[PDB]
């Protein structure tokens, strides 16, 4: 009540929270880049120069 | 002696030990000045160095293929030993119930968080493949590898971390009833809401001090064991390996015993000039630095029983390696490492027995800072010189280290000083709760006489 | 009082009945002996030996505890020249004694004149590399060096505490025998340390250990943190604990044998991690005769009923500052010291865990015996506890 | 207050399940 | 209406006061002090803090974590032959360290972090921080405080049964 | 995951064509047969670095 | 208060179930 | 194999899988009789460089074979000091080559050329190990022996 709001007491605990939930979507969005299709090129369709159909 | 020797009042402390942080911007002292000046210029030869050996490789240094380990283990070894010191004042003194860790373990557990920061660059630095430090650990990967986890190493990067986290947990839960006494007189109003957020809102209140005094006791005693084994494990990497040199069965105890003295010599070396510029000398009295020293000596006199112990293995053995060992050691091409050892750790810390000297503040730092440079012959000694001659002599070289390993060497200082003249204007460098609960603890003392 | 006197007669009765079956076993068979005798004097020495250390250790960092059982640390460290005496039947195996008294080959191998002479039947380089070193003259003369260091400091100590309750305790008595403490340190270790590279690492010349020694220290440390406390619980109603004493000092002690008894742990399996990951030959037969014939099941033990159990039941609050519990503990802890030695000297001579005889059994009784005792008898002498010292506010 | 946290964590769930969906695009 | 204050000029008068109290009768007071009184701690707060049991929690399960840990990756998951060191539990030298440093990391995180939970910590904004003076509770100005939450609930009484005692102002704190 | 667990995925050499061709509904049975006839080797060796990288 | 403990533990779980589809059952 | 500089080799950074010692012993060392031995891997069956590598980059083969793999090495430079006949080299910097194309066509295919910051040491030239076990399975299964 000296230099802080009423509210920062659930903002402050609630900041924590945010905050470790921040850091398990940073882990995720690492792994999930790792094992795209997009990154390894998997079902992607890759042109060929005389377009060669199997 | 006294340990706190004049009519100090609480508020003594808290004005004294506050007024150091706190103050504006344009009033910092010139001194701080020149001495982070010098720290950033040592800073910018760091990042000199390590530019340019992640630009070209480890091949800038003097490693071969005899000697594969050369001063980027030394010094991580010198720096990882830094801080057994100040981790012991901050967590075995409180279980000790010694009470002259009241003025000092602020400082040294600080001293211990920057040289583990410092120590915790060599294993990436060194690896060749720096950016693949991650493959340590247990991560998991599209492939299905593990780390081999019977490697001293792997012990080694579990130990670090662990010794890092649990140091930095500690201090912060130290630093918190000091960050309430600051943002209680941090006067502005954006000082403030910043060490308030830090202190968490402390409230300092019974149901609160009961909790934290049994946390305290409970990491300190944690934390024992924890820069125990850390160090026994930076030992057991020598120790697990087959060289004669290295495979030495008191290696863990040792270098224990090393850490900790080296830790006191730097320690002592980087206090006695805090305590005589600023007002200090009522809380770091000369009782202070009389047991330091009383302790520097003693682990300095386990380290040449060390020393003896490995001369009567070399004697006692019929192995001809281990007679070339003690041969290459005394008049080898690398002798002088060993001759300055013997001069340093050994000779110079004879005078620590008398009481006039120990009670000497210039001979204080000479000693301090002889038994730093024989800390890092006898780092030398043990890896370098063991690994020079090992079983096969067509596999002999010699170690002729080069220019970068030197200037990752200071600039390794220059990160560690410039990381403590921070701390030291930012936080208060002595812990203040803890000094005016000693003054209360001394004062009850004099009412029962 | 009433209870040390007790505790004497105890003491007394356990000592004559080890050596009585001791003799009994030397008519049946001499060497065999020879050989529990090692083990029980080198089990024995721990007690003195400790208390001597822990002594001058208190006496460098003064505490509550450490005033707590000062006059019970002299008194044990007291013991140290009766100890010397009992020295001489192991000196007399390895000498020119041997071909009488029953021994038909010398009781250690570095005595043989068959092995460390060249050109003998039984010649061993490795062995004979050492022969100024390990020869009796010269072992002999270091054991009674060590002995005469050992007893001047420990009386020297004693008559000062003695001197300390006439007068003069603040200015003097207290900071002499602080910096006589502080040089007996680095002396004890260095003596204790070659004492035991004498006595039991000279069993196998073939191989040496650099941590031995200090394992040995802080083995001879957890067995008289363990025996103090024991003699803590039995002397708890002298009318001078009960004014002076309170659950302080058995917390600081107890905190103490746990720490004491992690150490001997971290110690034992940092000469274990270092001989099995380096698989040195030179190295490896030790572990491989503790490992053999049984032996294995004495480590498995040692590894449970002497780590991890102590460690979780002196972890908590309670247990420590009990002091039945503690004296409970203490008792356990003794036990498995007992067989942590036997773990250690006995495979060199057994062999076979079967292969131990009644002998190995009675020696370590039968002197430990004589060495409570004779610690009866030196804490009867003078009062507990010094009133006049300047450490004693420590206890209020 | 369990409101704010159990909001908080839908959004954790609804945004790593779009970023998994995203993966396997 | 959250309390009463009491602003205590020494830390004995403190002991004294909240020793006046309680033999009162009035409960679910706190006293605010710059460094731990170790006496009024005891008066009001005598228990177990609740930290140990967490540690150990942790501590176990952390150990038994790295164990677990070594054995399925290099005795079970792939079985890497390594200088022909054993894939059986006789691999338990060289498991130690890992498991050891393991359960220290939990227990110290579950001490720091339970301290911090248990009692609340988290709370930048409190009632009490209303009284003026008490931005110098870190200076001096040691403090005493009885809550509304007091069955008593005398109010006016209260603020008079600390002026009763020896205050150097009393404040009622409100939220 | 095919080297530690051959059974799942061995066929009976009709690999070139048969493209249409898909698993049998007791594919275990018949794989750990092939594998015994056609003398798969066990996954201790299967699982060696020096197999794949040199 | 025992309401935001069961918001911290469902936040846990949710958490795993996530990572735990992603390391393993994903490819 | 590489090719580094003589002031490579100046500072002891030789890559070289095996080596020819010659030791000059005897009386007179004026007219001494000279040993020629050659030295690479020995293949150790508890070979004490792959109990120190904390990646699993070194370890050991179902056939006794010492596995050294390059794309799993981080450069600890502990498996040399290890190894009791020092028959490890490391690449301390760059040294396979890369501009020069005519050195690229005399590359063998199938080994695979090491780059900066991994370890090398003799393999049994286990290309052809894994030429022959193949040829082997293959000429098993196609006549149905499973042998
Ligand atoms: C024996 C224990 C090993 C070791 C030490 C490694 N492998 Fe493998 N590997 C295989 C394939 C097809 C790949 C490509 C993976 C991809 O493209 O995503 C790999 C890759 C690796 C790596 C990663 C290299 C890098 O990221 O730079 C590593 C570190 C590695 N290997 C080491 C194939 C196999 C295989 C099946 C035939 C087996 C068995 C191994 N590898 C074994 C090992
Ligand atoms: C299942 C469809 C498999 C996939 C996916 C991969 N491999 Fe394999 N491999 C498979 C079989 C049935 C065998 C025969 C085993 C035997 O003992 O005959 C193999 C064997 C190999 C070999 C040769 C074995 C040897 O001893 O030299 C190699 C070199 C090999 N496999 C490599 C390999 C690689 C690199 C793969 C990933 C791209 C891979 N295989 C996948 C079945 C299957
Ligand atoms: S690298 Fe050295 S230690 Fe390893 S197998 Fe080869 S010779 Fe033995
Ligand atoms: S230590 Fe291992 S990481 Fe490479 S350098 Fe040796 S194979």
């Amino acid at each position: 009540a000296q230099i802080f709001p009423r509210n920062a007491n659930l903002l402050s605990r609630l900041s924590i929270f945010a905050l470790v939930l921040l850091v398990v979507e940073g882990i995720l969005i690492l792994g999930v880049y790792f094992r795209s299709n997009y990154f390894r090129q998997v079902n992607v369709a890759i042109e060929q120069p005389v377009a060669f159909s199997h | 002696e006294a340990y706190l020797l004049p009519g100090e009042t609480y508020t003594s402390i808290s004005a004294k030990i506050g007024d150091v942080p706190l103050t504006p911007p344009l009033k910092t002292p010139k001194g701080w000045l020149a001495g982070f000046s010098v720290a950033f210029f040592m800073l910018m030869i760091f990042f000199v160095s390590v530019t340019w050996l992640f630009i070209r490789g480890v091949g800038i240094w003097g490693i071969n293929i005899p000697v594969g380990w050369g001063m980027d283990i030394i010094n991580f070894v010198w720096w990882i030993g830094i801080g057994h010191a100040g981790t012991l004042i901050s967590a075995i003194l409180l279980l000790l119930n010694q009470g002259w860790r009241n003025s000092i373990n602020r400082f040294a557990e600080a001293m211990t968080l920057f040289a583990v920061a410092c120590a915790g660059l060599y294993p990436i630095l060194h690896l060749g493949r720096p950016w693949l430090f991650y493959w340590l650990i247990p991560y998991p990967n599209t492939h299905g590898m593990w780390p081999q986890f019977r490697s001293a190493l792997a012990w080694d990067v579990f130990a670090i971390s662990t010794y890092a986290t649990v140091s930095l947990v500690f201090w912060l839960v130290g630093l918190i009833p000091d960050f309430a006494t600051l943002r209680d007189r941090a006067k502005n109003i954006w000082v403030k809401r910043l060490y308030g957020i830090a202190a968490l809102g402390w409230r300092g209140s019974a149901r609160h001090w009961h909790r934290y005094e049994m946390a305290s006791i409970l990491l300190a005693g944690l934390s024992t064991p924890l820069v125990v084994s850390v160090h026994s494990i930076i030992s057991l990497d020598f120790a697990i390996s087959q060289v004669p040199g290295w495979q030495v069965t008191v290696f863990p105890p040792y270098f224990v015993a090393g850490a900790v003295f080296a830790g006191f010599a730097m320690v002592l070396l980087l206090m006695i000039p805090v305590r005589t510029f600023y007002g200090f000398e009522n809380y770091i009295t000369l009782h202070h630095l009389d047991v330091m020293a009383k302790v520097m000596l003693t682990t300095g006199m386990i380290v040449v029983y060390g020393y003896f112990m490995e001369v009567f293995a070399s004697l006692y053995s019929g192995n001809e390696f281990e007679e070339y060992l003690l041969y290459n050691r005394l008049f080898g091409p690398s002798s002088w490492a060993y001759w300055g050892l013997l001069f340093c750790n050994a000779v110079a810390i004879q005078p620590l027995w008398f009481k006039k000297v120990r009670q000497n503040i210039p001979a204080l730092l000479i000693i301090s800072l002889i038994v730093s440079v024989g800390m890092w012959l006898e780092r030398y000694v043990i890896i370098v010189i063991s690994l020079e001659r090992d079983f096969l002599p067509s596999s002999w070289d010699i170690y002729i280290p080069t220019i970068w390993d030197w200037s990752l060497y200071i600039g390794t200082f220059g990160l560690f000083f410039t990381l403590l003249f921070l701390f030291i204007r930012v936080l208060p460098m002595i812990n203040i709760f803890e000094m005016r609960l000693f003054l209360y603890q001394e004062t009850e003392k004099a009412k029962q006489r | 009082i009433p209870q040390l006197g007790q505790v004497q007669m105890l003491g007394l009765a356990a000592a004559v009945i080890g050596i009585g079956v001791l003799a009994a076993g030397y008519f049946l068979s001499p060497t065999s002996f020879f050989e529990s005798y090692i083990y029980g004097y080198y089990v024995a020495m721990t007690i003195p030996l400790g208390c001597l250390g822990f002594l001058m250790v208190q006496h460098l960092t003064g505490g509550a505890w450490g005033v707590t059982v000062r006059r019970m640390l002299e008194a044990g460290a007291a013991t140290l020249p009766i100890m010397g005496l009992l020295f001489i039947p192991i000196a007399l195996g390895y000498f020119d004694t041997y071909k009488a008294l029953g021994l038909e080959h010398p009781l250690y191998e570095w005595a043989n004149p068959e092995v460390v002479t060249p050109g003998g039947a039984e010649f061993d380089p490795i062995i004979a590399h050492k022969v100024p070193w390990l020869s009796p003259l010269w072992v002999t003369a270091r054991i009674a060096i060590f002995f005469i260091i050992w007893s001047a400091l420990a009386l020297t100590l004693r008559a000062w505490s003695r001197q300390q309750d006439a007068g003069g305790d603040a200015k003097k008595l207290a900071t002499r025998m602080r910096r006589l403490s502080g040089i007996g340190v680095a002396l004890f270790v260095i003596t204790v340390t070659f004492f035991s590279f004498d006595v039991a690492m000279s069993l196998d010349p073939h191989w040496f250990s650099t941590i031995y020694g200090a394992h040995y220290m802080a083995n001879a440390g957890l067995m008289t943190l363990a025996f103090l406390a024991l003699m803590m619980s039995r002397v708890r109603d002298a009318a001078l604990f009960r004014e002076y004493v309170s659950v302080k000092p058995i917390h600081d002690i107890g905190k103490l044998i746990f720490a004491f008894t992690v150490l001997w742990t971290y110690m034992s399996y940092g000469q274990l991690v270092i001989i099995w990951s380096g698989d040195v030959a030179e190295f490896t037969p030790w572990y491989v005769h503790r490992t053999q014939h049984g032996w294995v099941f004495v480590a498995l033990a040692l590894m449970l009923f002497a780590f991890a159990l102590p460690f979780f039941v002196l972890l908590f609050r309670g247990t420590k500052r009990n002091l039945n519990t503690l004296a409970t503990i203490a008792g356990w802890i003794v036990v498995m010291r007992f067989v942590d030695m036997a773990w250690i000297i006995l495979p060199e001579f057994r062999e076979h865990l079967w292969d131990i005889a009644i002998t190995d059994v009675a020696a370590p009784i039968g002197l430990i015996g004589l060495v409570i005792a004779l610690f009866a008898a030196n804490v009867q002498q003078a009062p507990l506890l010094p009133l006049r010292d300047p450490n004693m506010e420590q206890l209020q | 207050l369990s409101r704010l946290m159990i909001a908080g964590l839908m959004v954790f769930l609804v945004l790593s399940l779009v970023v998994l969906l995203a993966g396997r695009l | 209406v959250y309390g009463v204050m009491a602003e205590f000029p020494t830390p004995e008068a403190l002991i004294e006061a909240t020793r006046k109290a309680k033999a009162a009768g009035y409960t679910k007071m706190d006293a605010f002090s710059p460094f731990p009184i170790e006496e009024v701690i005891e008066e009001i707060a005598h228990g177990d803090t609740g930290v140990p049991r967490l540690v150990l929690l942790f501590g176990l399960i952390g150990a038994a974590s790295g164990f677990i840990l070594q054995y399925i990756g290099n005795l079970v998951d792939y079985p890497l032959n390594v200088g022909g060191r054993p894939l059986d539990i006789t691999n338990w030298p060289a498991m130690i360290p890992i498991t050891f440093e393991s359960g220290i990391l939990l227990a110290s995180f579950a001490a720091a972090i339970g301290m911090i939970v248990l009692n609340g910590l988290p709370s930048p904004y409190h009632p009490v921080f209303n009284v003026p003076r008490f931005q110098y509770a870190s200076q001096d100005a040691f403090f005493l405080c009885i809550e509304a939450t007091d069955p008593l609930f005398d109010r006016s009484r209260t603020s008079q049964f600390l002026r009763s005692l020896n205050p150097m102002q009393v404040s009622e704190v409100a939220y | 995951n095919c080297h530690r667990n051959p059974e799942l995925y061995v066929r009976p050499r009709e690999e070139v064509y048969n493209m249409d061709y898909v698993p049998p509904s007791n594919q275990l049975e018949i794989g750990r047969q092939l594998v015994a006839e056609y003398g798969i080797m066990p996954p201790d060796q299967l699982t060696n670095c020096y197999v794949c990288h040199r | 208060v025992k309401p935001v403990f069961l918001a911290v533990t469902l936040t846990g779980m949710v958490a795993f179930l996530l990572m735990v589809w992603l390391f393993a059952f994903y490819w | 194999i590489a090719v580094v500089g003589k002031d490579q080799v100046s500072r002891g950074r030789e890559m070289h899988w095996i080596r020819i010692d010659r030791y000059f012993a005897g009386e007179d060392l004026d007219n001494p009789s000279i040993y020629m031995m050659p030295v690479n891997c020995m293949q150790c069956e508890k070979a004490p460089c792959e109990v120190v590598c904390p990646v699993a980059a070194t370890v050991h083969d179902y056939e006794g074979l010492n596995n050294m793999v390059y794309n799993r090495c981080v450069g600890t430079k502990y498996c040399s000091n290890n190894c009791p006949y020092k028959v490890r080299r490391f690449n301390f910097l760059q040294y396979s080559d890369t501009t020069t194309e005519t050195f690229k066509l005399a590359f063998n295919p199938d080994v695979t050329v090491r780059i900066r910051g991994v370890m090398e040491k003799c393999t049994y030239c286990v290309q052809r190990i894994s030429g022959a076990r193949i040829a082997a399975k293959r000429a098993a299964v196609q006549a149905g022996q499973s042998s």
